[PDB]
RNA sequence: UACGGCCGCAAGGUUAAAACUCAAAUGAAUUGACGGGGGCCCGCACAAGCGGUGGAGCAUGUGGUUUAAUUCGAUGCAACGCGAAGAACCUUACCUGGUCUUGACAUCCACGGAAGUUUUCAGAGAUGAGAAUGUGCCUUCGGGAACCGUGAGACAGGUGC
RNA sequence: CCGCAGAAGAAGCACCGGCUAACUCCGUGCCAGCAGCCGCGGUAAUACGGAGGGUGCAAGCGUUAAUCGGAAUUACUGGGCGUAAAGCGCACGCAGGCGGUUUGUUAAGUCAGAUGUGAAAUCCCCGGGCUCAACCUGGGAACUGCAUCUGAUACUGGCAA
RNA sequence: UUUUUUUUUUUUUUUUUUUU
């Protein structure tokens, strides 16, 4: 359903450092920002007021990999929530089952991660819940299953993320590969560089 | 700046202007083709486009267009009616969708895809 | 580190004797990050020059709006001919959902929480000329105390 | 609605010649065929640093070519093997020798030409030249001058798009025959067609 | 506006209903059409006058004559003596035929050559068939010039507005 | 669910102005055609009509018979009367709406609550149970009035003076 | 607040793309 690619194309129209392709080489070598991305009109593009938010929509839709269906069925219940935009909508994208697995180090890309989850490798306290819109609440656990536990893909996530920032809101054991969300997300350390509030005000045009 | 002169022809090029008279129920229908007409000399050189009339209780008589391709659009048939008056045509106020029954229309024109409903070529 | 934006212009060019005559105008605003905002108009022979004559005019001192701290406490009367106008505060956490037809009057100082779009006229010159004169007519948190005692 | 030269009309008044020579009644014609030929070789050999003034004197029809280029060291080269080529190719057409004299273009910021050789470089990147154009003007005027106007014409967008853009960082009295003004132009391309730039630089009042 | 009547002496008053339809405008405020307003004027505009142009005879391009067949574009302030200040070699429109489509002019390599004076006969001209006399400057006799060829592969143009 | 065996076996529609959205190469002469507000085609038609690329989204894409959207509008709860539409020359009295304003006074409406109704899927919120999104539900709640009464005296109505 | 010196003079097609 999640369109699948060409994947590096998305980076040449959405932007730089995307978790889509976080690993090996193709960063600054091939992602074609400042070189010439939209080559034909690159002499002069012109932006728009809806323009700048519609590609920040795009950012959030394509970095984590989700439908417009989810973008309306997360909005449905968000309309009851008590907090701000970047807790009622954004915070959920770092914490749905297919996207938490990369944050912990069980797959080296965000397009990898969803596909390890959909292939029955991952559980949450004993539940194989590959219905991947399922969002892992704080403190209840999440693991890779036994014969998938130390599979080549996990190691090449762990020995590459080792030098990188391990963020404060969740934890993992790198040697038995299991973890949870340790506290609630906050719009002050969540580490997406986006202006959060702007995906929800885009529905006001 | 002088409204009963301006109102006609200022600046727009889609325009509203249409005249769509009578109603009685709804404008879409099934259309007994009542009698077939092939005639009436004009500067638009209007060959083969054989308009028909429609027995509908409306207060005055009414007429409808061939919609598109398909020569055998026969006066005993009861295909479907919708609005849209092409500038080519006096007297008419509606055009057919003529693909049901025995009528065919679309003989082999592969480009129709969802537009009228057709299957794929040698792809 | 002051803030500079435009909001409106006229196509102002006409038939005469005679061919065609042309002119070039603006309407602009400026702000300081410590809750200060201002406005004004210009004209020139050239378009980015009618912006400069405007924005040099918007730089006059910049009114300190009563902002305590991420929102504001009273909807001041932006009196005009039929605009009306009245803003609607919001509870300190939700954003500047106001009329993008004028929003730069509140955006240039950073103000995170206020809304209302342009309630009686969809012409910016009307909801601009109205907003800045409500903002100069305001009262501090400290003034409303005196207004209701001593 | 006009383009009105300040220079040219004024050869002896603060604004000195592009070229000057004295050829007689039946000895001009070849001198004129050589004044484009000698300038075409030089202005392609010197392109690596431009030439503000490509000055053709001819002291005895032999040609005293004075090249105010912003890097003379790269046309002295590794020490004077280019000079040798530089004094032969323009003398090969003219049938006489060539008195090659070098100079610097003393600060391209304040110059009578080299502002348009900022701008027309910027197009060799093909991406958002708008980031740098009006900034280059800014930068130049920060070491010298007191006003400048700029006009740029050409294919500077995409597919079929062709417009003209005009900017003013300071006041320009268009023609004042007493003043330290200049006009200049330069050229650039972008794989769709031309990009032709123009300037007026009111540097001083006298 | 009528299709019930309340009134009215009839015609009408008063209810402001409706079949069906169809796309925005009144108002400010600003234009200013070339304008025998009022008012300030002004010019052979008109004055007072002068020498005429005109009707018959000539120099001559439209149109207009049918002529074997006809060259655009000219048609008041913004077009007259075309543009042609030489429409019978004539700077070729066009009527014809002869000819070509690198043509006529002009380069980059390849293999070669001395450049020309003079006369006879054909052909409408371009072009065709013969006959005599001629052979330069350096000069590594290498390389070629002054200067003519034939084979290539790139390859030439015009008021079209 | 657990071993083998193969990326195997699963995807396309609107299209492509500008509306949320990515474009040219051409065709046919307001041919033939979209006709919703726009906008398009009057020999160089960006979406008409053929095609080539890629886009919006992925069992989904365009679109439809209509009504309100945005837009504010029959307004006890929400109003314009210089404007669209907009105090209708004119008022004999008959019903009607507003009847002076305070003390001693009352509590029928005003308000506060006692207790009842609205057993069960709400709408609003939390807690779970299937692998689980769904789904299947448990818990807490809030339902102007109506009844039947304990109060409280500033309005709505009165009684006395 | 006397202001008739003639009444009339067919249509078009002018408009150097656009977001600011």
């Amino acid at each position: 359903a999640r369109y699948l690619g060409p994947k590096l194309k998305l980076s040449r129209r959405e932007g730089t450092d995307l978790f889509l392709k976080s690993g090996v080489r193709a960063i600054d070598t091939k992602c074609k920002i400042e070189q010439a991305p939209g080559q034909h009109g690159a002499r002069k593009p012109r932006l728009s007021d809806y323009g700048v938010q519609l590609r920040e929509k795009q950012k959030v839709r394509r970095i984590y990999g989700v439908l417009e269906r989810q973008f309306r069925n997360y909005y449905k219940e968000a309309a009851r929530l008590k907090g701000n935009t970047g807790e009622n909508l954004l915070a959920l994208l770092e914490g749905r089952l297919d996207n938490v697995v990369y944050r912990m180090g069980f797959g080296a890309t965000r397009a990898e991660a969803r596909q390890l989850v959909s292939h029955k490798a991952i559980m949450v306290n004993g539940r194989v819940v590959n219905i991947a819109s399922y969002q892992v609440s704080p403190n209840d656990v999440v693991s890779i299953r036994e014969k998938a536990k130390k599979q080549s893909r996990v190691k090449a996530a762990l020995e590459l993320a080792e030098q990188r920032e391990k963020p404060t809101w969740l934890e993992v054991d790198a040697g038995k590969m299991e973890g949870t969300f340790k506290r609630k997300p906050e719009r002050s350390d969540l580490s997406a560089d986006i202006n959060e509030h702007l995906i929800v005000e885009l529905y006001s045009k | 700046a002088t409204v009963n002169q301006l109102v006609r022809k200022p600046r727009a090029r889609k325009v509203a202007k249409s005249n769509v008279p009578a109603l009685e129920a709804c404008p879409q229908k099934r259309g007994v083709c009542t009698r077939v007409y092939t005639t009436t000399p004009k500067k638009p050189n209007s060959a083969l486009r054989k308009v028909c009339r429609v027995r509908l209780t409306n207060g005055f008589e009414v007429t409808s267009y061939i919609g598109g391709e398909g020569h055998n659009l026969q006066e005993h048939s009861v295909i479907l009616i919708r609005g849209g008056r092409v500038k080519d045509l006096p007297g008419v106020r509606y055009h057919t969708v003529r693909g049901a029954l025995d009528c065919s229309g679309v003989k082999d024109r592969k480009q129709a895809r969802s537009k009228y409903g057709v299957k794929r070529p040698k792809a | 580190e002051l803030q500079e934006k435009l909001i409106a212009v006229n196509r102002v060019s006409k038939t005469v004797k005679g061919g065609r005559i042309f002119s070039f105008t603006a309407l602009t605003v400026v702000g300081d990050g410590n809750g200060r905002v201002g406005f004004g108009y210009g004209k020139a022979r050239e378009v980015p020059a009618a912006i400069q004559k405007a924005m040099e005019k918007a730089r006059r001192n910049m009114i300190n709006v009563a902002l305590n701290n991420g929102t504001l406490q009273h909807p001041v009367k932006g009196v005009h001919t039929g605009s009306r106008v009245f803003m609607q505060p919001a509870s300190e956490g939700t954003g500047i959902i106001a009329g993008g037809a004028m929003r730069a009057v509140l955006e240039v100082a950073g103000v995170h929480n206020v809304l209302a779009k342009a309630y009686g006229s969809t012409n910016p010159i009307n909801v601009v000329r109205a907003t800045i004169d409500g903002l100069e007519n305001m009262n501090s948190p400290e003034m409303v105390a005196a207004k209701r005692g001593k | 609605g006009q383009k009105v030269h300040p220079n040219g009309i004024r050869l002896g008044i603060v604004k000195p010649w592009n070229s000057t020579w004295f050829a007689n009644t039946k000895e001009f014609a070849d001198n004129l065929d050589s004044d484009f030929k000698v300038r075409q070789y030089l202005t392609k050999e010197l392109a690596k640093a431009s030439v503000s003034r490509i000055v053709i004197e001819r002291p005895a029809k032999s040609i005293r070519v004075t090249i105010h280029t912003a890097r003379p060291g790269i046309v002295i080269g590794k020490k004077g093997e280019d000079v040798e080529k530089l004094r032969k190719v323009v003398a090969d057409i003219a049938g006489v020798p060539a008195q090659i004299n070098i100079a610097e273009v003393r600060k391209p910021e304040l110059d009578a030409k080299l502002v348009a050789d900022s701008i027309t470089s910027q197009l060799e990147r093909r991406v958002m030249f708008r980031r740098a154009m009006k900034r280059a003007v800014q930068n130049a005027m920060r070491l010298g001058a007191k006003g400048i106007k700029v006009e740029v014409s050409g294919r500077l967008g995409g597919a079929e798009i062709a417009r003209t853009e005009w900017y003013r960082e300071g006041r320009v009295p268009l023609h004042t025959l007493r003043a330290d003004i200049d006009y200049n132009t330069s050229e650039a391309h972008t794989t769709y067609g031309v990009i032709g730039v123009k300037v007026w630089i009111f540097k001083g009042e006298i």
